[PDB]
RNA sequence: GGAAUACUGCCAGCUGGGACUGAGGACUGCGACGUAAGUCAAGGAUGCUGGCAUAAUGGUUAUAUGCCGCCCGUCUUGAAACACGGACCAAGGAGUCUAACGUCUAUGCGAGUGUUUGGGUGUAAAACCCAUACGCGUAAUGAAAGUGAACGUAGGUUGGGGCCUCGCAAGAGGUGCACAAUCGACCGAUCCUGAUGUCUUCGGAUGGAUUUGAGUAAGAGCAUAGCUGUUGGGACCCGAAAG
RNA sequence: AAAUAUGUAAGAAGUCCUUGUUACUUAAUUGAACGUGGACAUUUGAAUGAAGAGCUUUUAGUGGGCCAUUUUUGGUAAGC
RNA sequence: GCCCUGAAAAUGGAUGGCGCUCAAGCGUGUUACCUAUACUCUACCGUCAGGGUUGAUAUGAUGCCCUGACGAGUAGGCAGG
């Protein structure tokens, strides 16, 4: 026999009892989809820019 | 049914497997056999060893 | 233990805010206004009574 | 059959403006977008190549990477119960800086300006927006202004 | 001990815990793994990806143990020597009396070069090691015999 | 032991001799404060009517909101709104300092309280008969001065009419001092609603909406 | 009635004592629950706590975990508590005095520290020594290098492990292990 | 022109009648009035008088009186239903045991762990004892041949409880295990690179890459037990038409 | 071309000055990213609230719905 | 506006009933009064939260003590008995 089809009632109900929140945050985000060229060179100027503060400590 | 976060069982109870049910109630008892003639193996084979 | 209202009960009246003995001491729950003949300006009564 | 194409739905909101229909002009390509950036995404029809899905058309968000010819923006998106991360390839003609943020920033150097002109006199601030108050009193004066006194007007069809 | 049980819990409300709508019923869905590539392919894929279909290639008559081959890192091997023993090589130090090791004897296949050893002299005597195991030993002062 | 008792004993007991002139000093000012200003407020309409013109008088700063719909069948927005001003339950109330951005949130809440512009007199009683505080939780009556100084001193305030004066003023730190004070629990108004159905407008005949100076004798009923 | 906002009669879900017997912990329980009331001190209220935990939130703190711990800088003559069981690790050699108080010690693990000159003190001494819990270092066990916990997010690209119960190619390792068979993870 | 009054609001102005309550049980608190000694309505009731003995009163019960109350169980959006089962009562009557497991918890030992196939021994199916192995764990990755975990205080950055120093504090610096995020290094797979060599076709050093692994990066596991949950079993109990 | 709804922002993960790293990029020590060092904490960047925030694991039931105001489709209509 | 006509269905009947005509009807206004498991104050039970406390000191330390708030419930979950 014929049945409901569909509907949303309810569901933002179900959806606010613990929920939405907000996305979660951190500085040094994930880094990915970015320019693989810049990334590789980015991983160059902070190996770099290690060192050289190693080397001031002597 | 499949459900759950869980890993694949494989039991292999699909045979009537009651019919064949070995439950050893045995193991103490017949520990005292395996001794008991052990021991009096050792008698007549004189003063042999086993 | 048990809530008393100040409202009344003077003692926690007074407990709470002494300013409460003079204040009454003086009245000034009443206490007259002063006085001043400033009366309104003709177009006050004017527009007023308009039609 | 029911049909959700890609861009279903999406007559009115993919047309050009009325009288502006045509070569995209040139300052478009000339705002540079560097990362941490917020960026306002609209499409713009002409140009199909990079077009932002009509989910985000209307909304906000930030670089997280910048290419030959678009940004790639991150989106936060309500899925279910909880936003989810969206990383968005958009080409710039569909992109514009936020203005909201440009308020932001020369806020912020306001701020550090009052801040300094006030440490300079060892005075107070007082920085945080205050939102719309009250009203003071006033006394308004009847010199060249006796009120005019109105009253209620009768039927009256004009068909 | 059913004494503790849920179903002791139970007892004079209907239906258990099953529910009324929707019964204690014998077997919906079907018995054991029924419908992996249909009805029961969501919790299959995702919990269990790689369940389907073949890979690799087949063995007959495969021998488990022809490839026994148990390994040992260097991260530990001086745990192979006694321990009360230990401390006299562990000082003495020297390319002269250098303690031997028979790792098959131990029960080992392999010496792999996982972490670091002291500088210390070993005769290590092994059926084959890594390439940087035996640089790490031949770097203490030690070197390697291969045995069978 | 003996002797170091009658030293910090004399020392408080002395030492809230003065706290208690301080006291007994600002409430006889705020008096002075309070008489003051409105007798400016009444001889500020006597001149502009004597000028020809029209003392116009300054926008409440303060409402005080009762809420008089129960907590079924409402809305999410003003069900929100109901919640962040402590209105969660029918006949309790609170203060609102009036900006733009509470004005609007009253208006998003009309249909189910009844708010006005309260008075030295109304705030007065309702403070002391119905003031508890906010520690830990816990909501805690205001028998005593020690408490607020407790908890509101840091702001000043370290009694009572230090309270109630921060409110009907408005002023710098109302906004912790109004959040201090529980939401006030109200009974049903003795003498009645004055009117036959509260679910419409004070305008259309009852209850519900700003109905002004009229919030003291609702609430004086209700307290 | 109320509009609520919280959910009413909820239990702050946090352990309360040990759900432990061991009469020698509730006796030790007993102890710093005193000290941690009767003091300031920060380290007590955490040592209180930390006794409620579950054999699975004390990881087990290892004597090479405690070598290491102590080239900090400023630390080598600190006194090491370990809330849980101080285990043994045949792969430091050289290894340092100081004293460490834990809560049991397995066989080598108090051998190895007091070869060494060092010392082997309970939670119940160390409480007296240091009453304010001075000069001490508190190291807590690596918990996500459970075993349990390698399957803990199981989901497509998830990248954890399968509850598998025997593994090699002919176990779940084909269609959708790979792009060669449908499709990958 | 000078008043009154209404209406409205204020008083920490004064008072009469009626009702319900009296929680607590030494003292500690905040006050009040007193010139004082002291007094008090100030962190919850005392005082005075009287009534009751085959009784005053209270509990149960029956009945009457006022108001109110459809039959439970069940499936259902909806049952008191003109839906079903149930005339009545007693006894019986339905989530179990097992093999293999997931999570969590207790306990033992811990880089190991599991005495019980078996042997020893016994106050004899118990308890006490043990040699070799074996299982799981301590190595991963490839279909495989195979190869196999430190550039570095076992890395850098950011939070981080605790502890250390300065301080009377407020604070400031130092170190920062667990845990989280992120950049890097190591191992195997893949694709490049292809040195020193050799028997010319073997050999695969070195350095790499938006690829990739259920890995490394100072181990956590093994075992006994319990609740809950999973799969095979008669599988909560009763039930086909059939074969 | 509304109303109602709807995205984002309102700071320590910030602002400023100094000058470090790199194989990316620039005509270019030019930029770009990530840093060292220095300075700036009363309101530190609107309101109101906060009954604490954050986080993991695991499992039950359920997976026939229906009603009212308002918006609204089919139908003459319907307790459709 | 109110009232009248337009206005026909099957057991005998329904402004809820009686009955009501300057209403006990229709429109409007003013006060007073009645009354929910709701609101205000208090006792008691429980649940949850915060705090004090075996310092040498008889009988529960999963205890004693102080304080605040809260309490609907099928299917279902856990807990104490
Ligand atoms: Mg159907
Ligand atoms: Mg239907
Ligand atoms: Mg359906
Ligand atoms: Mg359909
Ligand atoms: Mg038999
Ligand atoms: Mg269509
Ligand atoms: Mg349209
Ligand atoms: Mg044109
Ligand atoms: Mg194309
Ligand atoms: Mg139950
Ligand atoms: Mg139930
Ligand atoms: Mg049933
Ligand atoms: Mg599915
Ligand atoms: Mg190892
Ligand atoms: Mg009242
Ligand atoms: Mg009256
Ligand atoms: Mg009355
Ligand atoms: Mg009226
Ligand atoms: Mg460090
Ligand atoms: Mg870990
Ligand atoms: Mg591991
Ligand atoms: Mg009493
Ligand atoms: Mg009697
Ligand atoms: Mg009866
Ligand atoms: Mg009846
Ligand atoms: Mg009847
Ligand atoms: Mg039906
Ligand atoms: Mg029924
Ligand atoms: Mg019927
Ligand atoms: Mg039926
Ligand atoms: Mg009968
Ligand atoms: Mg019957
Ligand atoms: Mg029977
Ligand atoms: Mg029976
Ligand atoms: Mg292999
Ligand atoms: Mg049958
Ligand atoms: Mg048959
Ligand atoms: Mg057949
Ligand atoms: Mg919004
Ligand atoms: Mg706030
Ligand atoms: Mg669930
Ligand atoms: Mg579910
Ligand atoms: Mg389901
Ligand atoms: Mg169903
Ligand atoms: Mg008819
Ligand atoms: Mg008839
Ligand atoms: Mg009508
Ligand atoms: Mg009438
Ligand atoms: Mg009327
Ligand atoms: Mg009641
Ligand atoms: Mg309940």
């Amino acid at each position: 026999a014929k049945s409901k089809n569909h509907t949303a009632h309810n569901q933002t109900r179900k959806a606010h009892r613990n929920g939405i929140k907000k996305p979660k945050t951190y500085k040094y985000p994930s880094l990915k989809g970015v320019d693989p060229k810049f990334r590789r060179n980015h991983k160059h100027a902070l190996h770099g820019t290690a060192k050289a503060l190693a080397a001031a400590k002597k | 049914a499949i459900s759950k976060n869980l890993p694949i069982l494989k039991n292999h109870f699909r045979k009537h497997w009651q019919e064949r049910v070995k439950v050893h109630f045995d193991q103490a008892g017949k520990k005292v056999s395996r001794r008991n003639a052990r021991a009096t193996r050792a008698a007549k084979i004189a003063p042999r060893p086993l | 233990v048990l809530k008393k209202n100040p409202l009344k009960n003077k003692q926690v009246l007074l407990r709470l805010n002494p300013y409460a003995k003079v204040f009454a001491a003086e009245k000034l729950g009443s206490k007259k206004a002063e006085k001043t003949g400033t009366k309104p300006a003709a177009v006050f009564t004017e527009t007023l009574k308009h039609d | 059959g029911k049909s959700h194409g890609y861009r279903s739905r999406t007559r009115y909101m993919f047309q050009r403006d009325f009288r502006k229909h045509g070569a995209v002009h040139l300052s478009t390509y000339l705002k540079v977008y560097k990362v941490g950036d917020i960026v306002d995404i609209k499409a713009n029809g002409s140009i199909q190549k990079g077009m932002p899905h009509k989910f985000y058309q209307g909304k906000t968000g930030v670089v997280y990477n910048v290419t030959k010819s678009s940004v790639g923006v991150i989106i936060n998106k309500m899925v279910g119960n909880r936003y989810l991360e969206k990383r968005l390839n958009l080409r710039v003609e569909h992109i514009k800086h936020s203005k909201c943020r440009q308020e932001f920033l020369e806020r912020v150097k306001a701020n550090a300006a009052k801040r300094a002109e006030a440490k300079a006199q060892g005075v107070a601030v007082q920085l945080k927006r205050q939102p719309a108050q009250p009203r003071e009193s006033r006394i308004v004066s009847t010199e060249g202004n006796v009120p005019q006194t109105l009253a209620p007007v009768p039927y009256e069809t004009f068909i | 001990p059913s004494r503790f049980t849920k179903t002791r819990k139970h007892r004079g409300h209907v239906s258990a815990g099953k529910g009324r709508i929707g019964k204690h019923r014998k077997h919906p869905g079907g018995r054991g793994m029924a419908g992996g590539q249909h009805h029961h392919r969501i919790n299959m894929d995702k919990y269990h990806p790689g369940y389907f279909g073949k890979v690799g290639m087949r063995y007959f008559h495969k021998q488990q143990a022809h490839f026994w081959k148990p390994v040992l890192n260097l991260d530990k091997l001086w745990t192979l020597i006694p321990e009360d023993k230990r401390d006299q090589y562990l000082k003495s130090a020297s390319k002269e009396t250098a303690p031997v090791i028979d790792t098959l004897a131990a029960g080992y296949g392999k010496i792999l070069g996982k972490g670091r050893i002291p500088n210390v002299p070993v005769i290590v005597k092994a059926r084959f090691v890594s390439k940087l195991a035996e640089e790490k030993i031949r770097a203490a002062g030690g070197v390697v015999e291969l045995i069978a | 032991t003996a002797e170091q008792v009658a030293a910090e004993r004399a020392a408080r007991k002395a030492a809230n001799k003065e706290k208690r002139a301080i006291i007994l000093e600002r409430n006889a000012a705020y008096q002075k404060e309070y008489e003051t200003a409105e007798r400016n407020i009444i001889q500020a309409k006597r001149d502009a009517k004597a000028a020809g013109s029209y003392y116009v008088e300054a926008q409440h700063k303060l409402v005080f909101v009762v809420r008089i719909k129960g907590i079924n069948k409402i809305p999410p927005k003003p069900r929100k709104v109901l919640q962040l001003l402590r209105l969660t339950r029918i006949n309790s109330g609170t203060f609102v300092k009036v900006t733009k951005a509470t004005l609007e949130l009253l208006k998003l809440i009309e249909p189910y309280v009844a708010y006005g512009y309260p008075s030295y007199s109304t705030i007065r009683q309702l403070v002391y008969k119905r003031g508890f505080g906010k520690i830990n939780k816990q909501r805690v009556p205001l028998s005593d001065n020690a408490i607020i100084e407790a908890n509101l001193g840091k702001y000043g305030i370290l009694s009572i009419d230090d309270l109630i004066h921060e409110i009907i003023t408005v002023g710098p730190h109302f906004k912790q001092a109004n959040n201090f004070l529980w939401p006030f629990k109200l009974s049903n108004p003795s003498g009645g609603w004055g009117v036959p159905r509260k679910f419409k407008h004070f305008i259309q005949g009852g209850s519900f909406g700003n109905r002004e100076e009229f919030i003291n004798k609702l609430v004086k009923s209700m307290n | 009635g109320i509009d609520h906002t919280s959910k009413q009669h909820k239990r702050s879900g946090h352990r309360t004592a040990p759900k432990s017997d061991n009469v020698y912990l509730k006796l030790l329980v007993k102890l710093y629950t005193f000290l941690a009331r009767r003091t300031d001190a920060p380290f007590n209220k955490v040592v209180l706590k930390a006794l409620f935990l579950s054999k699975i939130n004390r990881p087990p703190v290892s004597v090479s975990r405690i070598a290491r711990a102590l080239k900090q800088e400023g630390a080598a003559n600190k006194t090491v508590v370990v809330v849980g069981t101080v285990t043994d690790d045949a792969r430091i050699f050289e290894f340092p005095k100081t004293t460490v108080a834990a809560l049991r010690f397995t066989a080598g693990a108090r051998a190895k520290i007091v070869k060494a000159g060092g010392e082997c003190i309970t939670l119940d001494q160390l409480a007296v020594r240091a009453p304010k819990g001075q000069n001490t270092l508190i190291l807590r066990g690596p918990r996500n290098s459970r075993e349990a916990v390698r399957h803990f997010g199981m989901g497509p690209h998830k990248g954890k492990a399968p509850r598998i119960l025997s593994t090699g190619r002919k176990f779940e390792r084909a269609r959708g292990r790979r792009r060669s068979k449908g499709f990958k993870v």
